[PDB]
């Protein structure tokens, strides 16, 4: 199972801190946060999920985490989300 | 790994595993005490 | 006509690392770019220090300075600097000069620091938007339907509210909405002149709409080819636009606009707003099948500029026009965002020109390469009218074609008030003629006769206000 | 039968605020036809 | 004055009020001077003017004005002054040369009634109201350079296909 | 929505399956009494103790009557550690999370027993009362329940 | 009605998809808490 999930969600798991920005080309510089109805400028970073499929043993720890029940909706909604092998996540794009 | 969740006290230590125990956010407190975090302020032991 | 050959003679590198580009970047205390520090000695006609050696740069925050497309405006525009010194040189007493890139960045003359958030985009300013494209008949079409209530109608007031902002006195504009039944927002009915007063009562309405019923296209266009047919009323007799703030449907509408705008007279920009799943296939159909543009609008940060580039398409008829489309324009008194008091602005578009000796490229030359302009503070103007050689009830006093006053002595450096101010000056002075002084009989007439331009004079009887405003006398 | 009604409720889609996408609107129609067929197969062990 | 503020007293308590609106004092006799037409108003907006925030710093808002004058050119004036089962006669006499009236009342304390007080001060406001002003705008006279519909346009990019 | 129950008439193969599957979890209904009083031994205690404790939070800022941290910590006996001031609270999940009256108590309880964000509820009453005594009531509530 | 000022949560009841992964997660009892907090406040409030 981790083997075919790395050929699933290999890379795809990256994602700019907003959500303009969709590869790590355009994800560099500053901009402004609008969350909890307060602006804030804040720098650009291409981060990653913390509980991917880059590689098997990644892959494996976090099928263990999911079989343990732990925070799996949100593995659910990053596995998802995914869009393309370096581009950031649409939502609900592969519901399948 | 904060006031609530941390490691400071054997309690403390006792109460964060079991929590672990019963599944809470385990993988949240293994990230959060995984790398290179800030570290407690020691008041004794001077140095330079 | 500097800027335009400068460019057109542009070879596009694509990395910048022994051949840095030095230029002095404002509001500062990466590669690709080296920064300058400059002297600032003070000078006279400006509240600030000032620095005739070179030209800063403003860059606004959302925009990253570094990458392939900044870096190469930057380049090209820093030979800007010795035209900005010659016009200082012939002319001494001259206010900033400034070239609004439709990158983002603003170049300005002479180098002085800038001014919480930093908010600045040169594309927004008034200045840059009456020179980027001619004056509209913008009609604001908003779905209220179910589907749209939560997160999405939140944002669609905010779009909104974020769009009348590119508006000015010679725009004209209406905002309605639809489900399952076409009708106005407000009390309007019509196309109203978009001033302060006016699009702040479409704000307060277009805050209080509920989203509830089932989405029509066809009632809803139906309305809005109605409203731009009126002709009972005073308007712009120019770009005759539908603004389609929707979130996704199933319905082309395809009977309607064959109806209706069958010679495509009437552009149609739709944008999708909000996070969902819906088809955007009529959406994106419907807007460049009329000469438009299809925007989204996901989230906050995606409001404000996405709300502004819809000039972009405005302004290919201009380009097209060649030489014939380049006259200077000047906007309504305002408030200069350098802290220089009341001031107004020359304004004339720059062409991008690449080619043109063979005529080959034709694909990215309908676009503008910015806005040039000049300022001009009221302080000039009143020093070419003294006043000291008739008596102190005798004044000046210069009007607008709309009726706004450029010089009186009731006019202040202050905004405009609309409202009452109710809590929990990005606005123009625009104040009317008719509200500087006390109205009467003959100062509509008077006031008439200068709109369209011809000289006369007129002696009467009429009751002036003192100064402080407790008397009147005759 | 039965299973052709659990596919038509399997498509339906939910809008707030009385909202109805216009595939809801055409499976709307299809309900006497299932009604009708659940009546008869009802009347022919009530009375049969 | 030519006014209506107080620059002259006979009770000596209104001298300590010198300068002073007579209608904040004496609404009954001055709402009657406006309407036998001694006083002439009219009334303009100041949109140049910083309000005190109301609930939901400082902001501008449109404070409506008002001013007081002589109307007519008559001298003399008397009459009686009709406030409910109470009946007060005054006679207003201009001085020659002047700005000033001179009128006489009996005392407020003989007619027991009190109207509500009419001020002339600056008063945030909100109008005047924009649904109706729209009906019959102002005449202006807009651009004469229009850009638009040129058969050599492209209008070959969508926002969709680039996107 | 019960017209996808049909199916299981119309077999009846799934029928002998369903019997088979109820046949099985009949001897777990006394279990499920003892399960009841616990929830019902527990919310008791809970709302002798825990009732009303859980209504002020540190929000005073000076940022407009409002503001506060993320996860909001509720105030007790002690006060505000910092610059904050106690003020009135709807409750720890929008008023969902408390132990009010003994349908609440009984709700909250039978939350913690499925160990679903049971530490959230231990450490709201922990800075609301004190984290003396109140590992003595959810250490054995997840024990016994 | 799932779609709050703040928008519309992943484990919603809007699609047949959507429906089902909810309820799948549900049973696995995993979050079930905050599904029930939408789903409460969705029916106005802890009120009514
Ligand atoms: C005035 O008009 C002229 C022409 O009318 C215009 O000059 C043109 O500028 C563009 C740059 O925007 C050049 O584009 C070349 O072709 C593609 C553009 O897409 C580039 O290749 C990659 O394309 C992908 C996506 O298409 C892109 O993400 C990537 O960044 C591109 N580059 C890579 C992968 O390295 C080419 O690289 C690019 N050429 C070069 C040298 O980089 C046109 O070639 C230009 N045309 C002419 C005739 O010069 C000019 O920009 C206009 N003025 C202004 C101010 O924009
Ligand atoms: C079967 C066998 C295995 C079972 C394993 C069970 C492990 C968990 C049980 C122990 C949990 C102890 C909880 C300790 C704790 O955090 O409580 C705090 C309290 C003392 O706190 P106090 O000093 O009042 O305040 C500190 C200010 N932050 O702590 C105490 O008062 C703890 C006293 C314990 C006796
Ligand atoms: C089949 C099902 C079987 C089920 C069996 C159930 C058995 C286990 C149940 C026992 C649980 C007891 C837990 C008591 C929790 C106490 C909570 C608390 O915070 O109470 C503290 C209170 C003192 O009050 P204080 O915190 O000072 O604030 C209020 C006054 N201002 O009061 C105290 O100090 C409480 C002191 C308690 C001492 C130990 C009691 C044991
Ligand atoms: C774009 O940048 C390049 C590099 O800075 C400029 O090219 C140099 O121009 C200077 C001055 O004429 C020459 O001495 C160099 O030989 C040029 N080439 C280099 C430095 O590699 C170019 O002028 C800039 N474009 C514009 C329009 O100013
Ligand atoms: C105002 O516009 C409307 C259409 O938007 C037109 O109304 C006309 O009203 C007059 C008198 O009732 C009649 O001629 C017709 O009923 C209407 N149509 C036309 C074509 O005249 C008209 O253009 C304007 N109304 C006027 C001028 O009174
Ligand atoms: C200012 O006061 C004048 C005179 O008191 C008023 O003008 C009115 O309209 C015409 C124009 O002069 C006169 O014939 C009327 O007698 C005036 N009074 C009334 C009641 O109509 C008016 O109050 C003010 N003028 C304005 C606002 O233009
Ligand atoms: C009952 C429990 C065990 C779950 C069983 C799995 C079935 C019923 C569910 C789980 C995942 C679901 C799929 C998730 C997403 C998509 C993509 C969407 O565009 C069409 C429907 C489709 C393809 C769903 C159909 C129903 C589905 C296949
Ligand atoms: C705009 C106005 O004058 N009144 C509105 C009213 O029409 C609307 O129904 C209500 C919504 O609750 O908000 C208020
Ligand atoms: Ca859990
Ligand atoms: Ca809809």
């Amino acid at each position: 199972f981790a083997v075919i999930a790395v050929q699933l969600f290999k890379g795809k798991f990256f994602y700019c801190t907003d959500s303009s920005k969709d590869t790590e080309k355009e994800c560099i510089g500053n901009y402004v946060d609008h969350e909890k109805n307060k602006m804030e400028v804040k720098g650009r970073e291409w981060k990653r999920h913390e509980f991917h499929y880059d590689n098997i043993i990644w892959a494996l720890l976090t099928l263990f985490t999911v079989s343990t029940g732990e925070g799996w909706p949100q593995v659910l909604q990053h596995s998802v989300d995914v869009t393309e092998e370096d581009r950031g996540p649409s939502r609900s794009n592969r519901m399948e | 790994i904060n006031r609530h969740n941390n490691f400071r006290s054997f309690f403390g230590s006792l109460m964060l595993l079991f929590r672990s125990a019963t599944g809470e956010a385990w993988q949240e407190i293994m990230l959060s005490c995984l790398g290179e975090k800030g570290c407690e302020p020691d008041t004794t032991a001077p140095s330079g | 006509l500097e800027a335009e050959k400068v460019q057109a003679a542009h070879q596009w590198r694509e990395d910048f690392a022994s051949n840095e580009v030095v230029y002095y970047n404002a509001k500062d205390d990466e590669p690709g770019s080296q920064r300058i520090k400059p002297v600032f000695i003070e000078d006279a006609n400006f509240g600030r220090q000032i620095s005739y050696q070179h030209a800063a740069v403003h860059i606004p925050t959302d925009i990253y300075e570094g990458s392939t497309i900044v870096l190469n405006e930057l380049n090209w525009t820093s030979a800007l600097d010795e035209v900005f010194k010659k016009n200082r040189e012939e002319d001494p007493s001259l206010l900033w000069q400034v070239f609004g890139s439709a990158t983002g960045l603003a170049r300005y003359y002479p180098a002085s620091p800038w001014v919480k958030i930093d908010l600045y985009d040169v594309r927004r300013r008034p200045w840059y938007i009456q020179g980027a494209a001619s004056p509209k008949d913008m009609l604001i079409l908003v779905d209220v339907s179910g589907s749209v209530s939560g997160l999405t109608l939140k944002l669609i007031r905010t779009s909104v509210s974020e769009m009348l902002e590119t508006l000015s006195d010679d725009d004209f504009v209406n905002v309605a909405s639809f489900n399952s039944n076409a009708q106005d927002v407000s009390c309007f009915q019509h196309l109203v002149q978009a001033n302060v007063r006016n699009k702040k009562v479409l704000k307060d309405a277009v805050n209080n709409i509920t989203a509830k019923g089932i989405t029509d296209y066809k009632k809803g266009f139906s309305f809005a080819f109605e409203q731009l047919l009126n002709y009972n009323v005073s308007r712009a007799n120019c770009n005759k636009i539908i603004m389609l703030f929707t979130d996704g449907g199933e319905e082309r509408a395809q009977e309607i606009f064959n109806k209706y705008n069958k010679d495509k007279k009437v552009r149609v920009f739709t944008f999708s707003v909000g996070q969902h799943n819906y088809d955007r296939g009529p959406i994106q159909w419907m807007a460049c099948e009329n000469k438009g543009y299809y925007y989204e609008i996901p989230s906050i940060g995606a409001i404000r500029i996405n709300t502004q580039e819809y000039l972009d398409v405005l302004g290919r008829p201009m380009v097209l026009a060649g030489d014939k489309a380049k006259q200077v324009q000047w906007t309504n008194v305002y408030l200069d965002a350098l802290e220089l008091g009341l001031v107004i602005t020359g304004t004339l578009p720059v062409f991008n020109i690449t080619g043109q000796f063979e005529n080959k490229t034709n694909l990215k030359n309908q676009l503008i390469l910015g806005v040039m302009g000049v300022d001009v503070s009221l302080e000039d103007i009143k020093r070419l009218t003294p006043r000291f050689t008739l008596c102190p009830n005798g004044y000046y006093f210069a009007i607008d074609p709309n009726g706004y006053v450029l010089l009186h002595p009731n006019l202040q450096p202050k905004p405009i008030g609309v409202g009452i101010p109710t809590i929990n000056s990005q606005e123009p002075v625009t104040l009317d003629f008719l509200d500087a002084e006390l109205e009467n009989d003959i100062k509509v007439e008077i006031r008439n006769k200068m709109i369209d331009g011809e000289s006369g004079e007129k002696t009467f009887r009429t009751l002036v206000k003192s100064q402080d405003e407790r008397y009147i006398d005759k | 039968t039965i299973i052709a009604n659990c596919i038509v409720l399997a498509l339906e889609q939910h809008l707030p605020e009385d909202d109805k996408t216009p595939m809801s609107r055409r499976l709307e129609k299809t309900e006497p036809y299932f009604i009708g067929i659940f009546c008869f197969e009802a009347g022919i062990k009530i009375v049969a | 004055d030519d006014g209506g503020f107080l620059l002259m007293a006979n009770h000596d308590d209104y001298t300590n009020q010198i300068g002073r609106f007579f209608g904040e004092i004496d609404p009954s006799l001055m709402r009657h001077l406006v309407n036998i037409s001694v006083y002439a108003f009219n009334k303009s907006y100041d949109y140049q003017s910083v309000c005190e925030p109301g609930a939901a710093s400082k902001q501008s808002c449109i404070t409506e004005q008002t001013q007081y004058f002589f109307d007519n050119d008559s001298k003399s004036f008397s009459g009686v002054l009709d406030c409910g089962n109470c009946s007060r006669i005054f006679h207003g006499e201009k001085l020659m040369n002047t700005n000033l009236i001179f009128i006489m009342v009996e005392s407020k304390g003989t007619c027991p009634c009190d109207t509500r007080l009419l001020i002339q001060a600056e008063q945030t406001s909100d109008g005047p109201n924009p649904c109706d002003m729209v009906k019959q705008p102002r005449y202006r006279k807009g651009p004469d350079v229009c850009f638009d519909n040129n058969v050599l346009e492209d209008y070959t990019d969508c926002g969709g296909v680039s996107g | 929505v019960l017209r996808p129950l049909k199916l299981v008439s119309g077999i009846p193969s799934l029928q002998i399956v369903l019997k088979s599957i109820m046949k099985a979890m009949v001897p777990l209904l006394q279990i499920g009494l003892l399960l009841f009083f616990a929830i019902l031994m527990f919310a008791i205690i809970g709302l002798e103790f825990y009732s009303g404790k859980l209504h002020r939070a540190c929000f005073m800022n000076n940022s407009g009557i409002l503001e506060g941290f993320d996860p909001p910590h509720p105030c007790g006996v002690q006060g505000c550690p910092a610059g904050y001031e106690c003020k009135d609270w709807i409750g720890p999940n929008d008023g969902i999370t408390q132990f009010d009256n003994i349908l609440f108590a009984v709700l909250t309880v039978f939350q913690c027993i499925t160990m679903e964000g049971w530490t959230t509820v231990l450490y709201n009453t922990n800075d609301a009362l004190g984290a003396t005594w109140n590992w003595l009531y959810f250490i054995p509530l997840i024990i016994i329940g | 009605r799932f779609n709050f000022n703040d928008g519309t949560p992943s484990a919603n009841f809007d699609t047949f998809p959507a429906a089902i992964m909810t309820v799948f997660q549900i049973l696995t009892g995993e979050d079930w808490n905050e599904v029930m907090y939408n789903g409460i406040r969705s029916q106005g409030g802890v009120s009514s």
